[PDB]
């Protein structure tokens, strides 16, 4: 069963004793249905629903990189709504192990 | 011969020096993250069942 | 008592109280609940404890009512649904008196059996 | 254009589109059975056109099985998350996607032409002959009316499995659960269409396989052979749905996937060896009445490792999440409604339990709670999920918890007093009672008006 | 009342917990170690001793 | 093009004709008429009434309506 | 032998043959135990 990535005690061990939790708000913000603009056409609507999708917000932590939205299943990852052609590009399901070849390195 | 590729010429994403200092205090903040999650994952199972 | 014996990273409350504080709230307004058990506008932060100052971990709980209404908080400072009560209180209680937890759960067990005994029978 | 797209998120929308439609149908004949059900006497259907019930009670099974629930549970939801899921652009098979929608509005006109045009009789959903085979037309109607959807489910299903040889992710347990359903139709439907034909050949061949020297009780072998698998061709999908909303809503892994997905394939395979436990009073052999009595009990272990294994998704999830959404008030409902209609289902297997039993408004009430009460919800809850990617509006659901309480509420008081007439007894398939039952079908009959008006409250 | 007290204070002192025996491979928190968290995060439910 | 990016894009942005609409529950609404309005015509071939009056297939007291 | 109005009648009622009590007895030999499969699984439904 998956109980958390393992950890080891020098691992656990701080840099200087002030050091805490970062306290960083994770709540993307305050949300609603999505307001159009009258003025705006069918283009430029299409435009607006493509910039309040919360499947392409994150949160950036203090050494500069990003935690994205996340989900267990690829349906939160097309827009909302679900556009005609959703994956073009085939979405990668990244596997990791310990094998290695000389190529890829060098000295 | 297989084609070789360079990852020192990849474009990287923009961070500042200042936000490149910090890079092992995020590393210290995730595994407390997982030593609390392991731990709790034991009180939770024994405390619910 | 995960903070007792299980972990000793968590902020550690003090019990102001036992019994959950009744208070009316309104829709629409924003309310700020003590964590930390010293404040003395309980169950509300009052400026002056830990979660005002931001001191060991103490920070304020935002709550805010969906509707107006009396509301239970709580004030034993560990409920699961804090800042309000579901009756952590009562078990927190057990676990710092347990021989009057006994005393309690049997009074309310035997009301509980002599109901459902005498109705069904 | 619109009858042309062979897009396979639009046509998942038509599928639930058209099963709202047909279901106004649907629920308009329960409105009638309930009325009618109302005290004893005559109410809204005169003695002279008792035919009428007959028919009304028929047409309500059929379409809320075959044209309601099967198209939106294993057509709409499937259609639309399927190919996502699966990380793949589209579904394998265009052209047959957009035949299979087409086809099953096209047997829905029929059904309900014949209701206008040819006398209107009834035999039940489940058409047993010699009653079905003696019938006017109106049962030749129906019987291409099956066919047809016959046709659309099995090409669905073909659809479905043809995704193994693409798929570019995991198979979630979802995925499964779709796929198990369509080896469960193609490995039904072929049995069901046997019988069927079988049917029409005493119907309008003059063959006389239901008639003396010839069984009766073959019909109900190969039709229960299909009976008893789309029962569950039904609830499968439900929950695999119920596995994602859980997850997704608390923010908690599956516990136990392969459990979750082995106990989806077992409750399959015994569901396609149980189907006997619906001729129990025919008068069958000991030791077959005993084996389908303990097979049938079996299907419990599958489908209560299922049960649990949800409920500790549940179970320790962040309190700061609100918890009022209607998506997850749905899927914490179906797991308590599911249990109350299988518990029943235990207890109607008990073949003794059943010579009582059978034919009563206890089966009714089971299968409404699992069918009324846990798909419906089930399905309702699956598309609540999907509003944001499904993109509908102009309803006041997603966060409506009077919705769900009135629902629940009335919902239990049209289907709790119909457990308690099983004992009483009133048959099924009647519409005239003794006075001394009453006071319970005048309770379930508040319920349903109740219940309809709660519908229109959404919009 | 005497007694109430004295039978209060015998239950109390043999239930106080002892450290859990962990059935899990976690690592040890280094010496010296505080408090790193916040009130903020989310509620762990608060459980009897067994 | 961004109008065809959406599926049912006039709808999903919120500009579709509401006729669509009517014509949705327009054909909800005729499906259910197909229970209703064959249950009025056989009651009245049958009987010569639309639909009864509630217990006239039984025995009535004197002042019963 | 005939429905009264109002009535639970849990399991059956009014048996007249061993048999009609053997039916009677087997469902109320296994309510017991439904309620404790309800009960038990019920009671864990909550976060
Ligand atoms: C001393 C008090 C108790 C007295 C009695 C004791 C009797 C002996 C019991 C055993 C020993 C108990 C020892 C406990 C000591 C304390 C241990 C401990 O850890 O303490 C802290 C711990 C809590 O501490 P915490 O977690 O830190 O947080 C504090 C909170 O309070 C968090 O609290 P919580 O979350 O633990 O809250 C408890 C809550 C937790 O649970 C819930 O809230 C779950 C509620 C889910 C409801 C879902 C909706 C259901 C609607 C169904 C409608 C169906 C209609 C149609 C039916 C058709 C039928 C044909 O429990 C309930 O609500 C009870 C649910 C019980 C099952 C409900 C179903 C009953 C079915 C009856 C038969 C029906 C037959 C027909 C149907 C078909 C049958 C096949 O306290 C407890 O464990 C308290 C447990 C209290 C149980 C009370 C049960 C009363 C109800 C009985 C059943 C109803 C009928 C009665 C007549
Ligand atoms: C002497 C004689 C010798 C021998 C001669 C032998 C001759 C042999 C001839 C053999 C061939 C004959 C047949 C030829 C067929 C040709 C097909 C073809 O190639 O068409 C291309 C042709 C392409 O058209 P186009 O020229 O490019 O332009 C079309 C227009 O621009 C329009 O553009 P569009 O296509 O985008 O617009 C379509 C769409 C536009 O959308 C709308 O109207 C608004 C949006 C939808 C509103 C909400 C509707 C309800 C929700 C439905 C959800 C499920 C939809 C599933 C997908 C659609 C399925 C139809 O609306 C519709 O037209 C139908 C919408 C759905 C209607 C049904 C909805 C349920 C109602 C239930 C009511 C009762 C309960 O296809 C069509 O567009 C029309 C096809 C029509 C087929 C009709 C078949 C009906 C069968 C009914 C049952 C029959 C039995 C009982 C009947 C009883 C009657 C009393
Ligand atoms: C006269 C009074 C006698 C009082 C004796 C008290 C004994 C006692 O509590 O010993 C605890 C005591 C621990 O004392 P402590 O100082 O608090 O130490 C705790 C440490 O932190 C760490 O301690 P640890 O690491 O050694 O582990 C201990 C912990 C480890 O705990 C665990 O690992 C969890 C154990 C519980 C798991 C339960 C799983 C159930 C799963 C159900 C799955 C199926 C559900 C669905 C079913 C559907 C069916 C249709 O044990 C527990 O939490 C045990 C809890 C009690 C289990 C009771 C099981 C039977 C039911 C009894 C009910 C009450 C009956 C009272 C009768 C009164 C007379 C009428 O243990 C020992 O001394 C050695 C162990
Ligand atoms: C269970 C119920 C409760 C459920 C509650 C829970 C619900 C939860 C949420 C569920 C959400 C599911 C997913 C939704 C996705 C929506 C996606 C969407 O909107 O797609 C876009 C899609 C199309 O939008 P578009 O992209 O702009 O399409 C443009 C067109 O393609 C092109 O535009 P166009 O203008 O060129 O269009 C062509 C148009 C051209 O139209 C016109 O020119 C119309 C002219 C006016 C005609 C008006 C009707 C006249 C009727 C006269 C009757 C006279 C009777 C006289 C009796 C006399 C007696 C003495 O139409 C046609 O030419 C063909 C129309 C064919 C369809 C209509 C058929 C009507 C019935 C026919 C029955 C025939 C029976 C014959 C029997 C014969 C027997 C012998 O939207 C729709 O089609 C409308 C959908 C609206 C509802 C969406 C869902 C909302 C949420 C649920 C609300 C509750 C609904 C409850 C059910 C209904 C209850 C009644
Ligand atoms: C999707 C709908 C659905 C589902 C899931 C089921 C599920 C079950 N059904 Fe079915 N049933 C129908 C729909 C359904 N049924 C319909 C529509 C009819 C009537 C058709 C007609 O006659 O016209 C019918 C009829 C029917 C009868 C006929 C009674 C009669 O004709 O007189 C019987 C009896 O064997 C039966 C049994 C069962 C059993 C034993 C299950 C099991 O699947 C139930 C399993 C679930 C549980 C057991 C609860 C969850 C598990 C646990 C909580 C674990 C602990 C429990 C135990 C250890 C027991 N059903
Ligand atoms: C899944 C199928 C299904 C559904 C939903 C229902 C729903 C209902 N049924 Fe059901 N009913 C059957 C299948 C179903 N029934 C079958 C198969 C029979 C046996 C047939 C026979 O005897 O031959 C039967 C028999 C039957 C009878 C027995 C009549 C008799 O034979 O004597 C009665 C009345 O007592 C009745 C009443 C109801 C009521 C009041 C509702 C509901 O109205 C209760 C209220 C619930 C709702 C109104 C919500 C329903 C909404 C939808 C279905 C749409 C969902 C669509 C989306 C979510 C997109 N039903
Ligand atoms: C799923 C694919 C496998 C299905 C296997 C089902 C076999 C179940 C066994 C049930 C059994 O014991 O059969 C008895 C039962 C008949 O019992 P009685 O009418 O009482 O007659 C007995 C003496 N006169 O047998 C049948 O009806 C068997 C029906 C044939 C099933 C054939 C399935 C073919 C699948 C391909
Ligand atoms: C009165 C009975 C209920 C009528 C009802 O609710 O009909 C709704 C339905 C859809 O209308 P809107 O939801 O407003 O859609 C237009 C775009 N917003 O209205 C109609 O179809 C109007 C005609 C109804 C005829 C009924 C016979
Ligand atoms: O049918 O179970
Ligand atoms: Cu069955
Ligand atoms: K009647
Ligand atoms: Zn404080
Ligand atoms: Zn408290």
């Amino acid at each position: 069963i998956y109980e958390g990535q393992t950890v080891q005690e020098s691992e656990l061990i701080p840099q200087e004793d002030d050091w805490v939790i970062e306290e960083t708000n994770f709540c993307l913000g305050r949300n609603c249905y999505v307001r159009f603009r009258e003025e705006d056409d069918l283009a430029r609507r299409a435009l607006h629903q493509m910039d309040s999708q919360l499947n392409k917000m994150h949160t950036r932590l203090r050494d500069g990189t990003v935690i994205p939205y996340m989900s267990f299943h690829p349906d939160e990852m097309v827009d909302r709504p679900a556009p005609i052609h959703t994956f073009s590009e085939k979405p990668l399901l990244k596997w990791t192990w310990d094998e290695t070849y000389e190529e890829a390195y060098d000295d | 011969k297989p084609l070789k590729i360079y990852r020192s010429r990849l474009p990287l994403p923009y961070r500042t020096d200042e936000e490149i200092s910090q890079e092992k205090y995020v590393n210290w903040c995730g595994r407390w993250y997982s030593y609390r999650q392991r731990l709790q994952g034991d009180y939770y199972s024994r405390h619910y069942f | 008592t995960w903070t007792e014996i299980w972990w000793e990273h968590d902020p550690t409350p003090k019990v102001a109280q036992y019994r959950p504080y009744v208070c009316t709230v309104e829709s629409g307004k924003v309310y700020w609940w003590c964590a930390c058990g010293e404040s003395k506008t309980q169950p509300w932060v009052d400026g002056h404890c830990k979660c005002s100052k931001r001191e060991g971990g103490f920070r304020p709980r935002r709550w805010e009512p969906e509707h107006d209404g009396v509301r239970l908080f709580c004030g034993c400072k560990s409920c699961f649904s804090s800042p309000t009560w579901n009756g952590g209180c009562f078990t927190k209680w057990m676990q710092s008196n347990p021989a009057g937890g006994m005393l309690y759960c049997f009074a309310a067990a035997f009301g509980f059996g002599t109901l459902t005994v005498y109705r069904k029978f | 254009f619109y009858i042309l797209v062979n897009n396979n998120k639009r046509i998942g929308i038509y599928y639930i589109k058209l099963s709202i439609i047909i279901g106004i149908l649907g629920i308009v004949l329960s409105y009638i059975i309930r009325v009618e059900l109302y005290n004893s006497g005559n109410r809204i259907i005169k003695y002279d056109n008792v035919n009428y019930y007959n028919m009304v009670i028929t047409l309500h099974g059929l379409l809320m099985i075959f044209y309601i629930i099967m198209p939106g549970l294993y057509g709409g939801i499937p259609l639309y998350i399927l190919p996502i899921l699966s990380v793949i652009t589209d579904i394998v098979l265009p052209r047959i996607n957009n035949i299979s929608i087409i086809i099953v509005l096209i047997s829905y006109i029929v059904v309900i032409n014949s209701i206008v045009i040819e006398y209107n009789i009834g035999t039940g959903w489940t058409l047993y002959p010699p009653l079905s085979i003696i019938g006017t037309v109106i049962v030749n109607m129906i019987l291409y009316g099956l066919i047809i959807i016959g046709i659309s489910s099995i090409i669905s299903a073909i659809n479905f499995m043809n995704i193994l040889i693409v798929i570019d992710g995991i198979i979630y347990v979802y995925i499964w659960s779709i796929i198990i359903t369509s080896v469960l139709l193609i490995i039904s439907l072929p049995i069901l269409n046997g019988i069927l034909l079988m049917i029409l050949s005493d119907i309008y061949f003059n063959s006389i396989y239901f008639i003396l020297n010839g069984d009766v009780v073959l019909y109900q072998h190969l039709f229960w052979y299909f009976g008893h698998p789309e029962v569950y061709i039904l609830i499968l999908p439900a929950f695999g749905i119920i596995s994602i909303i859980l997850s997704v809503l608390n923010n908690k892994i599956i516990f136990g996937m392969k459990s979750m997905i082995l106990a989806i394939i077992m409750i399959s395979i015994l569901g396609s060896i149980v189907w006997a436990h619906h001729i129990y009073t025919v008068g069958l052999e000991l030791d077959t009445k005993i084996y389908f009595n303990n097979l049938t009990l079996i299907i419990s272990i599958p489908t209560g490792n299922k049960i649990y294994n949800w409920i500790i998704l549940y179970i320790g999830s962040y309190n700061i999440l609100y918890n009022g959404y209607q998506s997850l008030i749905f899927s914490i409902m179906f797991i308590i409604i599911f249990i109350i209609g299988g518990i029943t289902g235990i207890i109607i297997s008990i073949d003794i339990i059943d010579i009582g039993l059978h034919d009563t408004y206890y089966i009714v009430s089971h299968f409404h709670y699992i069918l009324s009460i846990g798909a419906v919800i089930s399905l309702l809850a699956g598309i609540l999920l999907l509003k944001d990617i499904i993109g509908y509006y102009n309803v006041i659901i997603k966060i409506n918890k009077y919705f769900g309480l009135l629902l629940f509420i009335n919902i239990n008081i049209i289907f709790t007093p119909q457990f308690i007439i099983g004992f009483n007894v009133m048959p099924r398939r009647i519409l005239e009672y003794s006075d001394n039952i009453i006071v319970w079908n005048l309770i379930s009959s508040i319920g349903s008006i109740s219940t309809i008006l709660i519908l229109l409250s959404i919009f | 009342a005497a007694v109430r007290s004295q039978i209060e204070a015998a239950v109390y002192k043999w239930t106080r917990p002892r450290p859990p025996r962990l059935g899990v491979a976690v690592p040890r928190s280094p010496p010296g170690t505080g408090i790193l968290f916040h009130t903020n995060m989310q509620t762990i439910r608060y459980s009897l001793s067994p | 093009n961004l109008e065809d990016h959406f599926d049912l894009a006039e709808y999903m942005m919120k500009m579709h004709n509401p006729m669509s609409e009517y014509l949705y529950w327009i054909a909800g609404f005729v499906s259910g008429l197909h229970g209703i309005l064959p249950l009025l015509h056989s009651n009245y071939y049958f009987s010569g009434m639309f639909l009864p009056r509630d217990n006239d297939n039984t025995q009535l007291c004197d002042d019963s309506w | 032998d005939i429905p009264w109005p109002a009535r639970t009648d849990w399991g059956g009622h009014d048996p007249a043959t061993p048999f009609a009590e053997l039916m009677i007895n087997t469902h109320s030999m296994f309510w017991p135990v439904a309620i404790f499969i309800y009960v038990s699984a019920i009671y864990m439904v909550k976060k």
